[PDB]
């Protein structure tokens, strides 16, 4: 379909607000093209971080907020630590589904 | 009445709707429609009224370059020539008033209207109303460039005809178009977009009801909480191939262009052969011409008439009685053949 | 036990006869027919559409000789034209092509789209009707599938009607049926290799999966034109396109004796021929005793509506006496008429009310109520119709 | 005469009163089984409704 | 089915009958199908003949 | 007839499927099934194809292209006739009483 | 190497390149491709049949 | 099977065929060739080679 070009990870520090973006398919990630980010931890439940690039995920950790920046859509995770060893993803809830790839390794 | 052009055109601006022949073997929501033909001016004044404003700029007035078609995906206000009334032919370009194009055009059964100015690359919607007139006069031609006749007939009206026609809309706009849907799971994240959009859902006053801004609509999501852009801002035509799901039975009335009156026309004057009149005989060497009604009528006698709409250089057998033959054919005058030595 | 009778071959005449025992109480068994595809299983010959000519272009060997070879095609036509100097719009390589020949083989091949372009060349095999017996046996009311010959065993839920023998020796389709798939055009095509020049089946085709075949299209090339070294190719006019030109109408619409057609399992869509017998060996569901069934009596049948007529119409009123109410037989003691109802319910001493339909003039009909028959009347002035669909005459 | 055509009534609540408008070309048909699957949802709530 | 279809002794009249066969049809399936196929031109018959 | 047999094999388009075309089914005229006869007074349309079959009977097969409305000889009798005229179901020609 | 679509079904073949496909590039034939319509009625019912 | 356009287009540098009716009656290697016609239609969406 269309794949957000992947930055190398969402490299985070203690307080390191990882703006893990994906270089979106048409432009900046949006909310009707749905291009927002997620901070996805392990154990097979990928958890939404900032959905549609304008607001956080619904009930996630203390870091997740969506943004559309540069030519990319993603999430900033601020209040993130090393217990979120996961993928930092930017993908589209684009009105025919929610579809992210793996992104980078956050 | 209807005697003002501008607002009576531009109140309910045109709506491109579902025409059943738009493509190769299927129709679509065609930008230009072809509603109904007004053809009673006997020179072939086919005034096709369809879903575009016939000769109207999209901001309302008589824009000479602008042909105004509109959709909820917006007004294609495009060039004049991209409509072609391909009536078995090219465009038979006469004029266009109101919501109709009035054309004197050549014969052909599979008529088409094509749209190319800002409503599409092109759109072709056809009608079988075969424009073969059979005009006035006996003759077998339509002769404008020679003054063979000025035959009395119908001048289909091309003036500022404001109020003989009434373009209507009752049960105002009813058709399916719900293209303002957005993505959600259970509280649906829709935005502003698509049309005059309400929801028809199992929850919400905007999930089942009017969405007019950004919304997260509850009790009805995508999958079975639908929406719809209904036709508003006008009483659009009747929409045929449309529904009365727009159940607001109301009134929208506007003019229609140019009803017909009396007028002369160019015609094929009578071509006569050489009548072999002899001492007991009458024959006529009629040469071949356009296929013309020769009417060798009984002149005062028992009128068992020789009729013919004939295109052959034949013999018009004039049996001349004491009563004389009444021989008039093809829109020429008659002849009173008194037969005597 | 075994009631062997006849029945019609049109649809819709639901026969109802009371099969009772000699002292065993009368039970009204009946049935009507449902769609009865006669299904001619015929032996198909050639199934080719008239295909396209795979033709080889002319080797104008200039400065040399030319050696045409064997065709290996059913339109194998090798046009040699020596002295071919085709000085075209860039030129032949040997300009003096007097020792230069323009030759080329060719082969008219079948359609690759003959998966719609094909016809079974059906020589006349057997056939047999297709029955869906809408039976009302007592109140067991079902429909039962069967083949319509007099050899099946008509087992349906306790009731074995062998559907009767061949009452109608028609065939809708003749001994040669060009079944061009959606239409058995009743056309004797020639043999597999019986080819006429450009005729219906000039594209000869042996097996539809098979490759070889006959062919009679007039693949006549010409030795080519002056400077343009032309493929002079001329086949016969296309027998696929010619057979499409002779593509007939609905032959079932012309198949008389009341014929309707039926596609691929090519059956008799309302094949209105003959009369369908029925050997109804019935099981024992209706045997009441000498105090067993409703004790009906006093069959005072009166045709209280007049028999002209149309569909049933004879307004039977049998004011009948009884021990209690019941569902008496309506099974006909008038075999000329068609009495509409079969198990007519009865409050005792009351009028059995039905319609019976036949053309009686100054007889009436005796009518068979649950015990016996009684003579309802008729009419001696005729009916008042001009056109209707169909009925029970 | 000329025949005007009314909108085929988007039968919500299932049925409705199909009403004869007192015209000699005033003829109505309440086309039941009426599952008009238009692109913007039914006025008809059920499909058969 | 012929000339004189829209019958009106008031020929300038609004009170006027017809005799025409406006054959309305059942709806086409998923889009609006308006099966009103009326009878042909009675004016088309009288001026066609 | 280049003398080097060296070819290129590409595809072809258009696999055939039964497309559902808008058929010719128009309204038929007044059935003048006479009290001892049959006829069908039909109107004109696009150039039609009517059908007579000897329905039930000896098969008088007839049909026609159409360009003007005509009264067709319906074989009037109780023994039926076979009509089917332009994309509709037939007429079983039966006179009543 | 093909082009697939409808045309006025008849006998006069021609195919045209325009934008440098000719001044007008019309390679033709007597291209007999007849109508041969399905159904007894000789029209092509485009938008409702 | 030809379900990708790539190599079947990357092979074909084509040539103009001998056409004896392109214009008035003029004949030469016209750059767009008309090889055949194909009947793939119930109605005739014709596919010219």
């Amino acid at each position: 379909q269309a794949v957000v070009t992947q930055e190398s990870a969402l490299t985070t520090s203690p307080g390191e607000t990882v703006t893990l973006t994906c270089r979106s398919n048409i432009g900046a990630v949006t909310s009707s093209n749905c291009a927002n980010w997620v901070q996805e931890k392990p154990d097979h439940f990928f958890t939404g971080l900032i959905g549609d690039t304008n607001n956080r995920r619904s009930g996630v950790p203390a870091r997740f907020s969506g943004s559309l920046i540069g030519d990319k859509a993603a999430l900033t995770i601020t209040g993130a630590q090393t217990e979120d060893e996961a993928i930092y993803f930017c993908a589209l809830w684009y009105n025919n589904l929610w579809v992210f790839g793996g992104g980078t390794k956050l | 009445s209807v005697t003002e052009h501008f607002n009576v055109y531009k109140a309910t601006r045109p709506y491109l709707a579902y025409c059943a022949d738009c493509g190769d073997g299927y129709f679509c929501y065609s930008p230009v429609a072809i509603e109904k033909i007004r053809d009673e001016a006997p020179d072939g004044m086919l005034k096709i009224q369809v879903s575009a404003q016939i000769g109207l700029d999209k901001a309302g007035t008589h824009a000479h370059t602008k042909i105004r078609y509109m959709a909820g995906h917006d007004v294609q206000e495009s060039k004049r020539d991209s409509l072609r009334v391909y009536t078995s032919a090219a465009c038979s370009i006469h004029g266009t008033m109101g919501h109709f194009i009035v054309a004197h055009c050549p014969p052909g059964d599979y008529l088409k209207v094509s749209f190319e100015d800002a409503d599409s690359h092109v759109k072709a919607c056809k009608v079988q109303y075969k424009h073969d007139p059979l005009p006035v006069g006996r003759e077998k031609f339509v002769v404008r460039p020679h003054f063979g006749v000025e035959l009395p007939c119908t001048s289909y009206q091309l003036t500022t005809a404001p109020t003989d026609e009434e373009i209507d809309m009752h049960t105002p706009p009813d058709i399916p178009d719900r293209t303002l849907l957005s993505q959600t799971a259970g509280n649906v994240k829709i935005t502003a977009g698509g049309r005059t959009i309400r929801y028809n859902c199992t929850c919400g006053r905007d999930n089942v009801g009017t969405t007019s801004t950004d919304k997260t609509i509850n009790t009805c999501k995508i999958d079975q909480c639908h929406a719809a852009v209904t036709s508003h801002d006008k009483w659009q035509f009747t929409s045929p191939f449309v529904p009365r799901a727009d159940q607001t039975a109301r009134r929208g009335k506007v003019h229609v262009p140019f009803p017909l009156t009396n007028v002369t026309c160019r015609v094929p004057l009578a071509r006569a052969p050489d009548v072999t009149y002899g001492k007991k005989e009458v024959t006529l060497r009629l040469h071949p011409d356009h296929p013309t009604l020769f009417s060798y009528r009984s002149l005062g006698a028992e009128p068992h008439p020789y009729e013919e709409w004939v295109d052959k250089f034949s013999e018009r057998i004039i049996p001349v009685t004491e009563e004389g033959i009444e021989y008039q054919w093809g829109n020429n005058p008659p002849v009173r053949l008194w037969a005597q030595l | 036990y075994e009631h062997t009778a006849t029945i019609p071959n049109v649809v819709g005449f639901p026969y109802k006869a009371h099969i009772e025992r000699n002292g065993f109480s009368p039970m009204t068994l009946q049935l009507e027919v449902v769609e009865t595809s006669w299904e001619p299983t015929l032996n198909l010959e050639y199934i080719t559409c008239e295909y396209k000519t795979v033709v080889p272009s002319p080797f104008i060997k200039c400065c040399g000789t030319s050696e045409c070879s064997s065709k290996e095609q059913p339109d194998y036509q090798c046009k040699v034209y020596t002295g071919v100097y085709p000085f075209m719009w860039g030129g032949a390589y040997c300009f003096c092509d007097s020792e230069n020949t323009q030759l080329s083989e060719a082969y008219v091949d079948r359609s690759d789209v003959c998966k719609h372009d094909h016809a079974s060349a059906y020589k006349a095999h057997t056939a047999s009707l297709k029955a869906t017996i809408r039976i009302s046996y007592g109140t067991i009311n079902q429909t039962t599938e069967a083949f319509v010959n007099g050899e099946h065993a008509v087992n349906v839920g306790g009731s074995k009607f062998i559907f009767g023998p061949i009452s109608t020796a028609w065939s809708p389709f003749d001994n040669k049926i060009v079944v061009y798939k959606d239409d058995v055009y009743n056309q004797d095509f020639p043999p597999y290799g019986s080819g006429q020049p450009g005729r219906f089946g000039d594209i000869q085709s042996r097996t539809v999966e098979s490759k070889d075949l006959y062919a009679n299209t007039a693949l006549k090339l010409s030795r080519p034109s002056p400077g343009v070294v032309h493929v002079p190719y001329t086949p016969t006019p296309s027998g696929f396109k010619y057979w499409l030109k002779e593509k007939g109408s609905s032959l079932n619409t012309k198949a008389p004796f009341g014929c309707k057609i039926k596609t691929n399992p090519v059956r008799a869509m309302d094949c209105a021929v003959g009369s369908i017998p029925v050997s109804m060996d019935i099981p024992d569901s209706a045997f009441t005793r000498v105090v067993d069934a409703p004790a009906v009596t006093d069959l005072s049948c009166q045709v209280v509506v007049c028999t002209h007529s149309s569909d049933f119409g004879g307004v039977a009123t049998l004011s009948y006496k009884t021990d209690k109410p019941g569902k008496c037989a309506v099974h006909s003691h008038s075999n000329v008429a068609t009495l509409q109802e079969a198990t007519v319910d009865v409050k005792e001493d009351g009028k059995v009310t039905v319609h019976f339909s036949t053309a009686s003039a100054s007889p009436a009909f005796k009518v068979s109520v649950c015990d016996a028959k009684t003579t309802c009347t008729a009419a001696c002035e005729p009916p008042k119709d001009h056109i209707v669909p169909y009925g029970a005459s």
